[PDB]
């Protein structure tokens, strides 16, 4: 959005390079459209994961932290049913 | 280098809860499938962003850090070029030395109004099978003649600098155009298509079962007209390609939703549509069809040899359909028809390649094999073909279109044996065959045919080369269909659709990672 | 997961120059050996500090970041405990199932006035040989009796929770105490020591060569008295343990420094010391001795089987020493003496274990073997011993001191063969032996005996277990001496010396990384 | 030495933990005394390598950058001979 007086952090060149590599490998390995990286829901999720790293450090158990597809589906369904 | 244990931190209950909420809002606001959260690429990317947070804290400019879709597209394209150069020599060598095969997968997409042509290269490196996707071309219905297909194939292999296709064994279904397009090349028939044809013809030829099948179609036709197609939803996803199992999918549609179906027809006054249908007969048909699912699955693998199991698959069909006095007559007739069709459709359309593959599965050597004489003639011919290829290659005369191409511990301790082996002329082709034929190999469930040949390479220098390359030819033209299915989203949906060139680059790269990067 | 190429940045010429200056000041100011800059542990640690700089910039508090020597000591100790627990079950199982051996390396250090007792466990996991250092005990000269050695050994194995040593094959030299200490255990003689004894006795027994050898010793004695020992420096580092090749090292000392030696003796008026020495004779002796270096090297490996090469080593000694009309008589006599000693010292001290190992090298099956009947009896006995061990283990009666311990694709396609194999009683021990004996296996330089047996495990269920475990027993008690030598600095030098417990923890950990972490 | 007004950087806990692991693996794999980490020459060398990372980033070709033992020996010898 709009730049404030205290700007958000810019990462190193190596970091930017690695972000391109990781996201490219994500779309190739999982068969996702290139447009998946510009999603608003996607960006908010990535901001959350950065916050997770800022709190717990690099070595977080990601497989445990993430829900499975069925668990996620159930979550979306119950969230929907909340409109009662 | 896991010298250090490496314990991972489990986040708090509240963090875990917020994580699921963030993933939910991602799939909802961006319209992504639930399976997206499980991808291994996705998991590695999330690990990276957590790592970024650990180094920079939470206030990272994320919009700047993230690459744009455009940069990702360029990256996929450039990485595919790098990998193609890295394995280019390996690919050309496999083709040149009679070790390459290609599965040609063709299907018609009636929504997109386009025919798809998937091309996958198959070869081996020692004990390992390699399956590399070379292209998935979206073709115009009017540009699908034998000539157009051949031109597309040539273009795909040219992208990997393979200009001479003489030695590539092609595996395709029996469609008129694909068959004509490869009339001057080695071409083997797809067993997935053959088995599907055996099944479809057998049901159609058994009038007592074609009757309730027609009635079932009349019901589907009605549920379609009444916009109730969703009411006939089945949980059954067949191993057999969708285009080839219309009967099985339908029968399960009706059977799984039986009680619902009868109710719908009654309240709509369309009861004449269920006449002739016997539920127990339908159930028996689905039970029998389910017994073939494993065959389709085993014949479509490309991570392990499948060609050697074509013959055993034919035997399995006959065993499943063996006469049983407990069968009602409609079922007994169906079984006799399937057996008749296994011979006239499947066996009639096999080649010497299939019988030789089965011969090359050592634990089966003692089993009744009727073509040993033809198999030996074929083996001598193929071993000699590779020797010819190597002589011509040595003189750069193999192709007019393709550019060709301290003493050991054993010598120290066994000088006598070593000099003998040096002066001993290599065992001839027929001798290798005769030694092989007498092999007594025990069947164990962990038996891996490629390892057996690889470990027996010194004993069978030429025959092992033949066996390894032959056993690497997939039994099905739909060997890569699992990947093609995963790519449906990026090849068809407008919002998510990527261009043709990047689809090819992405598929090749995905298969490269799977094969060479663990 | 090398999906990404990963290019490394080459620093500037000036950075490279400053690097060498920093490494020079490190080795000089801290008195470290030049080889320290080449260590793989060192290289990985430097990579880590560069990584720290990339994340934190140059102004990192380094004194705080660096762990203290004390913290490192604790870390090594705790990591060794973790790894011992990780592979504890594997180690106890190898011992229990007749698959373990231990090399006992003993040497006297006359500077430190201490005897060293190195203990290394050897076993296999599939095709891989495992060599784990269990301890390197520094013993007091007065605490070195058979009883003391046995007590030390028991203590070492108890540290890994192995209380019953019944089934461990021990490999030791013929020293009086180590032999008596293991009189109730399986014990095989070290071939490094035997070959060294063959050589030493042969030179001493050839009077024509013992003469110039004595003269050479008189010269060394003089160079020692005159503080010129450094003038007799040779570049020759023998494969044979220092304690066992006194003759070879000395001869090269004199020969490499010949011209210098004659000059020194002349200007000191000590010419009577060179009388009887014939330079060409000395040169021939060193040429012959150099031919045995490869044997010592091949017999001391523990990354590949060595026991099977003991017999071929004996044959090699006889070939090297075969009569040659071009030999001067002193040399011809030496050769006859070596051959006589190969029989009376080396062969006389071999066991059924050695002849069976050679029998277990398939490409050698056709070679003249004189003990086949004894080998078969031994094999039947050992296969039956493991079957007994498994029965007793099943009833927890093996030891009073050690606590014991969808259908497949092949079954789907080969139901007949599968049920047959289930109902077929396992091939008996004698049958496995008879099948094995008729094996025709081609010698190739890439032939690996462990792979052959591992791949033939289904064909030889019991014999392969025997062959793999037997072939994993090292031929030399000095199998781990290369590591012990690298640890000399931390076991002896006052300033660099670490305590006994951490020496054991460090050596075990070093061998753990080498074996299990690439 | 003596703490100044602007203090030198303290690394994260994970970093400190990893430094212990890397140095312990160094002494175990290469058979070095625990006392090698307290050396004055050692510390000055490590400060240099941190500076290298600060300049070139994480991905430096270390094997190329470091001299071989013989090259180092020759360097020490010529440095000594400089006392002519």
């Amino acid at each position: 959005s709009h730049m404030q007086s205290r700007e958000l952090k810019t990462v190193s060149a190596d970091c930017k390079k690695e972000a391109i590599e990781k996201c490219a490998q994500w779309v190739v390995r999982d068969c996702r459209p290139f447009s998946a990286v510009s999603g608003s829901g996607f960006i908010d999720m990535i901001k959350f994961f950065i916050k997770v790293g800022a709190e717990y450090g690099d070595h977080v158990n990601v497989e445990e932290l993430l829900p499975s597809p069925i668990t996620l589906s159930r979550k979306v369904t119950s969230d929907a049913k909340e409109k009662a | 280098s896991h010298m250090q244990s490496r314990e991972l931190k489990t986040v708090s209950a509240d963090c875990k809860k917020e994580a699921i909420e963030k993933c939910a809002q991602w799939v909802v606001r961006d319209c992504r499938p639930f399976s997206a959260v499980s991808g291994s690429g996705f998991i590695d990317m999330i690990k990276f962003f957590i790592k970024v947070k650990a180094e920079y804290g939470e206030h990272v400019n994320v919009e700047e850090l993230l690459p744009s879709p455009i940069t990702l597209s360029r990256k996929v394209t450039s990485d595919a070029k790098e990998k193609k150069a890295l394995i280019g020599r390996e690919i050309k060598s496999a083709v040149e030395k009679d070790g390459a095969s290609a599965t040609i997968d063709l299907w018609t997409d009636n929504y997109i109004k386009r025919n798809f042509l998937g091309v996958t290269l198959h070869y081996h490196e020692n004990n390992e099978l390699r399956d590399l996707i070379l292209g998935l071309k979206s073709l115009d219905f009017e540009r699908s003649t034998a000539e157009n297909i051949y031109k597309k194939l040539k273009a795909i292999f040219s992208q990997f600098n393979v200009e001479d296709l003489s030695s590539i064994k092609f595996v395709t279904d029996r469609g008129a155009n694909v068959v004509k397009s490869l009339a001057n090349n080695i071409r083997i028939n797809c067993s997935s298509h053959l088995l599907s044809n055996v099944l479809e013809n057998s049901f159609e030829e058994t009038p007592e079962l074609n009757m309730p099948i027609l009635a079932c179609k009349n019901i589907v036709k009605y549920f379609k007209k009444a916009n109730l197609q969703h009411r006939l939803r089945s949980s059954l996803k067949s191993e057999c390609p969708t285009r080839w199992n219309s009967t099985y999918t339908m029968l399960r549609s009706i059977l799984d939703n039986w009680e619902s179906v009868i109710q719908i027809l009654s309240e709509a006054g369309e009861t004449q549509r269920i006449v002739h249908i016997n539920k127990s007969i339908i159930q028996t048909m689905v039970n029998i069809l389910d017994g073939f699912e494993r065959i389709f699955k085993e014949l479509q693998t490309c991570s392990s040899p499948s060609l050697c199991f074509v013959v055993p698959s034919i035997l399995k069909v006959k065993e499943i359909c063996s006469p049983d006095v407990g069968d009602v007559a409609d079922i007994a007739k169906l079984k006799v028809n399937i057996i008749k069709n296994v011979r006239i459709i499947w066996e009639e359309n096999l080649s010497i390649w299939h019988y030789t593959a089965f011969f090359f599965y050592p634990p089966a050597l003692h089993m009744q094999q009727e073509k040993v004489a033809q198999i030996k003639e074929f083996c001598l011919s193929k071993m000699e073909d590779l020797e010819l290829i190597n002589r011509m290659s040595s003189f750069n005369e193999l192709s007019a279109t393709q550019l060709n191409q301290d003493i050991s511990t054993t010598s120290f301790f066994f000088p006598q044996l070593t000099q003998n082996n040096s002066r001993e002329p290599p065992v001839c082709p027929s001798d290798e065959f005769e030694f092989y034929r007498k092999e007594i190999v025990i069947l164990s469930e962990d038996f891996k045919v490629m390892e057996w040949w690889n470990l027996n390479s010194k004993k069978y220098p030429k025959l092992s080369k033949l066996a390894l390359s032959l056993l690497s030819i997939p039994a099905s033209s739909a060997a890569s269909e699992r990947t093609f299915s995963l790519a449906g989203n990026i090849i068809t949906e407008k919002r998510n659709r990527i261009g043709q060139q990047t689809v090819d680059s992405l598929l090749f790269l995905n298969s490269f990672y799977k094969n060479f990067c663990k």
